[PDB]
């Protein structure tokens, strides 16, 4: 299945993944698609935290769902 | 909706820089502001951050050298005394703060503007 | 139709709405709910900003939705 | 973390709370402390009067935040 992770800023990435994907298993092809290593990521679904060790069927993450990526940065 | 930087340019060791960060579709409500900076071969690193009530923050690499600071719709990065290692593609973002402490999800950034500090031997015996 | 929203830390709230549903009807609807007034609020859905003139249908929001809402935090 | 609450006197006291820790739960905390019950507490950050129910990370209250604690 395919789903779409989205910033703010205007970047839309498709990506090819399946439901028991986990979030650090995406997270990945993000930084193939971006550049950002995983640690500096933030996936937001439903208004949650993706976290890491869960899957993307944990979140209800479907077919064409989009995830919103921000910038994770260590600060204060 | 957008943030966008300026202010960079090529300077001397020592000398000095004033980034702004313009901001478009009062995006500075997110309530968290912060610059960031990244040189190729390294990682994106937080420098400088101000939130809502004006209470700033700094890494301690640019201790005593940059002040962050706000006007409403802009921010600024004073930048002071700079060295070579200061050298990189400075990002200002916007964000807010989830169930971690001491890190900070940006929602927007800018697409950076360039500070590249170089040696100037001082020819004036 | 029943959609939630919470804030990223904060607590979920359901809404009963239409898809032809404002962004601005939404977010009086929260108010009513929550107290928040609609000039503080800003709402995140597929990593878009939901603007106040468009409908729920304009950004794909369906049933059992869940909408990211954010605080507008101004100094005094 | 460590936040950091402010009185009209200018007394500061120390609370180790959690991001998603609701204003509540902070007044709760002052409690605790000082004994100074939530019904008399009222919070504020950046002039703002904070809510019961928001959590601190709501109001994007960050580590080593200064809140006001004004007496009702
Ligand atoms: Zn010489």
């Amino acid at each position: 299945m395919q789903i779409f992770v989205k910033t703010l800023t205007g970047k839309t990435i498709t990506l090819e993944v399946e439901p028991s994907d986990t979030i650090e298993n995406v997270k990945a092809k993000i930084q193939d698609k971006e550049g950002i290593p995983p640690d500096q990521q933030r996936l937001i679904f439903a208004g949650r935290q993706l976290e890491d060790g869960r899957t993307l069927s944990d979140y209800n993450i479907q077919r064409e769902s989009t995830l919103h990526l921000v910038l994770r940065l260590r600060g204060g | 909706v957008q943030l966008q930087e300026s202010g960079g340019g090529l300077v001397q060791a020592g000398g000095s820089l004033r980034l702004s960060c313009a901001a478009s579709g009062s995006i500075f409500d997110l309530g968290v502001m912060g610059w960031y900076r990244q040189a190729p071969g390294k990682e994106r690193e937080q420098v400088a951050g101000i939130d809502y009530g004006g209470v700033t923050n700094y890494a301690d690499s640019v201790k005593g050298r940059f002040t962050i600071s706000r006007d409403n719709d802009t921010v600024y990065l004073q930048m002071n005394s700079l060295k070579p290692e200061d050298t990189a593609v400075y990002y200002c973002a916007a964000g807010i703060v989830g169930d971690e402490v001491g890190w900070i999800y940006y929602l927007y950034w800018g697409q950076g503007t360039q500070v590249t500090v170089s040696s100037h031997h001082h020819h004036h015996h």
